[PDB]
């Protein structure tokens, strides 16, 4: 179907040295039984886990056509390459966990749209530039993680941020503000 | 001296013309009197005139040498997976002795010269794998002798040309693969009465399919697949008396299955899935001896006909996504070297036909979402060719066959949704390729077999809604390729051991709804990609281990247990609120627990 | 080299 086609299409730009998407197969009807896919009970894929499993390459924009998703869970890998964009399209997401890879440029502002939101770790990766003050406005947001990262400007403390501690914003390359040492100009 | 030629030199001049890194044009030396012992250049009279020049596979680049016509004796020319560039020239018709001309799997560009219809010689001509765009020329009408066109695989953008039923010697249309305006078959197809082959697949054909094409009396091959075909399967189409293999599926068609394809005795491959189509499968139909069947993902009512059994060379059916009532045969796989059978999200009810895998090469077999009832065939268990089994949600009871556990290469045994009863075989051990397992929702019983921990590549188990019994076996924390435990709503006794430690790449554990008892082993926290845990409705006591907060958990359930001490200032918050309800000796700075 | 889908049965399966 199209979240089979989705996930097949991240399998093509993905690296797989050990062969752990070798059960997604395009012609199923369905991924729910491909392994490192979970679905619902009406067949809609609500958990992709790839932790720790030596992936590399590049992520892609067709992962937000899994509109009932709730745990992306790719951390632990060597995956480069921008955050897509799309990934704010995925409603449904719980938890976006791209923490310990190597993913560069900004943190998307579309990850605000994510609404039902509550733990996001994008920690121990290569991103620049500010953090969205889109992401304030998720209100189920009770975990969140930017540290080794290489952000600049102003931390936001209003909205979902106003109980964040330092812990979270943690060796960043020139993030400002009253979470930090250094107040902003 | 007429019968004096300088191939040797033309051969040279194309050479030149062309960018050869390989050098496998390195016999071609200047010094020799005659090419006709050069690599790929054939001289088949000895009178040292070149008959064929074959350069398939050389890497060599650049555009069509024009200057190669100029070999007056060529019948052949293959420049196969070759980089040839740029525009075929309109000058190609100077090749005028050319029976076969193989330019496939190239970098050619542009519209495709008018002038290979000039050619009065040529039989074969394969364009296939180019970039060749706009209009099929309509000069291409009057082929003389043409038997082969082929353009698959091209970037024609034009509208199919009712001009190439004019090839009255034409054996083959190869239009496959091109993104052709959306246009209709012609009916003028119907008048190429030597026509073997009809390649049309995603040709963005749309109407009806002509009741013309069923005076084709010698196609083997009819494939209008991956189109937006509406309208009927024509009863025409009984006229196909050579047909081997039809191909409609994925277009638009509505309809019912004529009686008529009955008539088609060297029918072996049919397939129509993905379509509309109404009402009942044909019995004349199942009579042919077929050896493929696909009608999946259709409107298709009423009971299979019992005669698709009678087939000697019956290896494929997949009629899923229908609405087919009744039972299947009861001598499916008897007579038939069955290897893919899926019946799946259909209405069939009755027991499971005994002699599926007699032939002894059944692979799939995927049954899910029907009203099967009664015991796995006995037989089954020596099926040893299964990889995929797939009998979830069906009516079927019974204990399974002990040798059905222990199928050497089943990948995935899928059983979700039954009345199952009995155990788990030590037999599981012999289960070599098993990787996800799915027992959910059934009447199982009894301790889980030691011989599961012998499956060192299970990836996924899953037996919730069970009522598996007793301690969990040793063997079981040996499973490090295991990614999903799922033992929730069963009898499980007794404690969680250090050799948990061994899930590494767990990623959730769920015994909620058991009889466990013990502490929470403090090798949780060295389960590195582990982020659903449920402990909940068990008897766990002690103190939640710290090695816990370790964890990246998005889930966690330890409610009702007998656990006691203090909650970690980590796990002191809001959104673990109902993560530790129904602990009594727990209390932690949560609004509610205490 | 483009690899070229032959003219054959559909393969999608549960
Ligand atoms: C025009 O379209 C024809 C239909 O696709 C196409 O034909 C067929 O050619 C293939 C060649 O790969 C044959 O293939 C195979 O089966 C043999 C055993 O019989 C295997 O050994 C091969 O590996 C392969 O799987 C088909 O059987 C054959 N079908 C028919 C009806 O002829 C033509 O090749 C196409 N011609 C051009 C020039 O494109
Ligand atoms: C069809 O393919 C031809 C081969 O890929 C291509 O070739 C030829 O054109 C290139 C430039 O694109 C020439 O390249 C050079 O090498 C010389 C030194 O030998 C340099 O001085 C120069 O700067 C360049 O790097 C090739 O020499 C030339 N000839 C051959 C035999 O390869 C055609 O351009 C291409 N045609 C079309 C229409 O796409
Ligand atoms: C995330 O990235 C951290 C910064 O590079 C990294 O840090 C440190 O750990 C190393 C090795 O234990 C220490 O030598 C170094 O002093 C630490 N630096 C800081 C700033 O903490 C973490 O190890 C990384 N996290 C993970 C889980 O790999
Ligand atoms: C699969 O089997 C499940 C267990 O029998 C079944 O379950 C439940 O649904 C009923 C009625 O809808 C509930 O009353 C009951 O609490 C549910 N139990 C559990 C354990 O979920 C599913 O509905 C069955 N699914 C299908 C597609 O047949
Ligand atoms: C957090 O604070 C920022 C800055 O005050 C708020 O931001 C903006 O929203 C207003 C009202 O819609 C816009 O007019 C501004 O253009 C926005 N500015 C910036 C810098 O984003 C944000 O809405 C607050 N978040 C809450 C209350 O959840
Ligand atoms: C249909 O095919 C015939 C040949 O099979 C074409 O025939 C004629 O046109 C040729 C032009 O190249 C002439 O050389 C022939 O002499 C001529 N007549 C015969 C009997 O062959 C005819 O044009 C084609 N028609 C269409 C519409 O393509
Ligand atoms: C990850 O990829 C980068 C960039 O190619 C490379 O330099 C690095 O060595 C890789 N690390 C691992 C652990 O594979
Ligand atoms: C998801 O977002 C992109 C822009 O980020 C948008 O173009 C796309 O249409 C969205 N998805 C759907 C299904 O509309
Ligand atoms: C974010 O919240 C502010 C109010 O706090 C609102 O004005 C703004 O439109 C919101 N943006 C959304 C929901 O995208
Ligand atoms: C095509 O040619 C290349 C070299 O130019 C060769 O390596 C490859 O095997 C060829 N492929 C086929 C299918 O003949
Ligand atoms: C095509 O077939 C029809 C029906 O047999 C016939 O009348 C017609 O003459 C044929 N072709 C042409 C070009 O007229
Ligand atoms: C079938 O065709 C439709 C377009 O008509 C296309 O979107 C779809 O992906 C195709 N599916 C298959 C399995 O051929
Ligand atoms: C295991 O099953 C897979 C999927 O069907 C198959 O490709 C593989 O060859 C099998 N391995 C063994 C050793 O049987
Ligand atoms: C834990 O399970 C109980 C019911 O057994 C439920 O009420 C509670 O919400 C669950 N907590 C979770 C899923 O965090
Ligand atoms: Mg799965
Ligand atoms: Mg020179
Ligand atoms: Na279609």
């Amino acid at each position: 179907n199209l979240e089979g086609d989705a996930l097949h299409t991240l399998r093509v730009t993905l690296v797989d040295p050990n062969n752990v998407l070798q059960s997604w197969d395009p012609t199923l009807v369905n991924p729910c039984t491909w392994f490192h896919v979970t679905c619902n009970n009406e067949n809609s894929v609500i958990r992709v886990d790839l932790g720790n499993a030596e992936l590399s390459g590049h992520l892609v924009p067709e992962l937000g056509v899994l509109k009932n998703l709730q745990y992306l869970e790719l951390y632990s890998n060597n995956i480069t390459g921008p955050i897509p964009s799309n990934l704010g399209n995925l409603t449904n997401l719980v938890s976006l966990d791209l923490y310990l890879n190597s993913f560069s440029g900004p943190i998307p502002e579309s990850l605000g749209k994510l609404s039902k939101l509550r733990f996001l770790r994008l920690n121990n990766n290569s991103l620049t530039g500010s953090i969205p003050m889109s992401l304030t406005n998720i209100t189920t947001l009770q975990v969140l993680d930017l540290s080794n990262n290489r952000l600049s400007g102003s931390v936001p403390d209003n909205g979902s941020f106003s109980l964040f501690t330092p812990i979270s914003f943690a060796n960043n390359l020139d993030l400002c503000g009253p979470v930090t040492s250094h107040p902003c100009p | 001296s007429s019968m004096d030629n300088q191939d040797g030199f033309i051969l040279q001049q194309v050479k030149l013309s062309l960018d050869d890194p390989d050098s496998y044009l390195s016999s071609w030396n200047s010094n020799d009197a005659s090419p006709c012992r050069w690599s790929g250049v054939s001289c088949a009279g000895d009178f040292s005139s070149v008959t064929s020049v074959d350069l398939s596979s050389a890497n060599l680049a650049g555009p069509f040498p024009s200057v190669i016509c100029r070999l007056s004796n060529l019948a052949h020319l293959s420049l196969y997976n070759n980089s040839i560039n740029s525009t075929l020239p309109l000058n190609i018709a100077a090749c005028k002795s050319l029976q076969t001309l193989d330019l496939s799997q190239n970098l050619l560009t542009g519209e495709l010269p008018q002038t290979l219809a000039d050619i009065p010689t040529l039989v074969h001509l394969d364009l296939t794998g180019n970039n060749f765009s706009g209009d099929i020329p309509a000069s291409f009408g009057k082929f003389e002798n043409l038997e082969v066109l082929s353009l698959v695989y091209n970037l024609l953008d034009g509208t199919i040309p009712p001009f190439l039923g004019n090839i009255s010697t034409l054996k083959m249309l190869n239009l496959s693969y091109n993104p052709f305006s959306p246009s209709r078959i012609p009916p003028e197809f119907g008048n190429l009465t030597n026509l073997e082959v009809m390649w049309l697949t995603e040709c963005h054909l749309v109407g009806q399919i002509p009741d013309s094409l069923g005076q084709l009396s010698k196609l083997v091959d009819l494939d209008l697949a991956l189109n937006d075909l509406v309208g009927h399967i024509p009863p025409s189409l009984g006229g196909l008396t050579n047909v081997v293999q039809i191909e409609l599926y994925n277009n638009s068609l509505t309809g019912e299955i004529p009686p008529e394809l009955g008539n088609l005795k060297s029918l072996r491959l049919l397939d129509a899935s993905m379509n509309q189509l109404t009402g009942k499968i044909p019995d004349e139909l199942c009579r042919v001896p077929l050896e493929s069947l696909n009608l999946y993902e259709n409107n298709l009512e009423g009971e299979l006909p019992a005669s698709i059994a009678l087939s000697p060379n019956l290896y494929e059916i997949r009629i899923f996504g229908n609405r087919l009532t009744g039972g299947l045969p009861k001598d499916l796989g008897l007579n038939s070297p069955l290897r893919w059978l899926d019946v799946s999200e259909n209405e069939f009810s009755g027991d499971l036909p005994a002699d599926l895998c007699a032939k002894g090469e059944l692979e799939e077999l995927l049954i899910i979402h029907n009203s099967f009832s009664g015991v796995i065939p006995e037989s089954l268990a020596d099926c040893r060719s299964l990889t995929r089994i797939r009998l979830a949600y069906n009516r079927f009871s019974g204990s399974v066959p002990t040798g059905f556990w222990g199928l050497p290469h089943v990948n995935l045994l899928e059983l979700v949704n039954n009345s199952f009863s009995g155990e788990i075989s030590k037999s599981i051990g012999g289960a070599s390729n098993l990787s996800l397992l799915i027992l959910s929702n059934n009447e199982f019983t009894g301790s889980l077999p030691e011989e599961i921990g012998s499956l060192d590549n299970l990836n996924q188990l899953s037996a919730s809604g069970n009522k598996f019994s007793g301690s969990l076996p040793d063997s079981l924390m040996s499973l490090g390729e295991l990614g999903t435990l799922d033992l929730h709503g069963n009898q499980f006794s007794g404690e969680l051991t250090s050799g948990i430690k061994s899930w590494k790449k767990l990623n959730e554990l769920n015994l909620a709804d058991n009889e466990f008892t013990g502490k929470i082993p403090d090798e949780i926290g060295s389960l590195s990609v582990l982020n659903y845990l449920d402990l909940s409705g068990n008897m766990f006591s002690g103190k939640i281990p710290v090695s816990l907060q370790s964890l990246k958990l998005n889930q966690l359930n330890l409610s009702y247990n007998r656990l006691s001490g203090d909650l970690p200032p980590s796990l002191a918050k809001d959104m673990y609120k109902n993560s530790f309800i129904g602990n009594p000796g727990l209390c932690g700075d949560i609004k509610g627990l205490c | 080299y483009v690899p070229i889908p032959p003219s054959a049965p559909s393969k999608r399966h549960n």
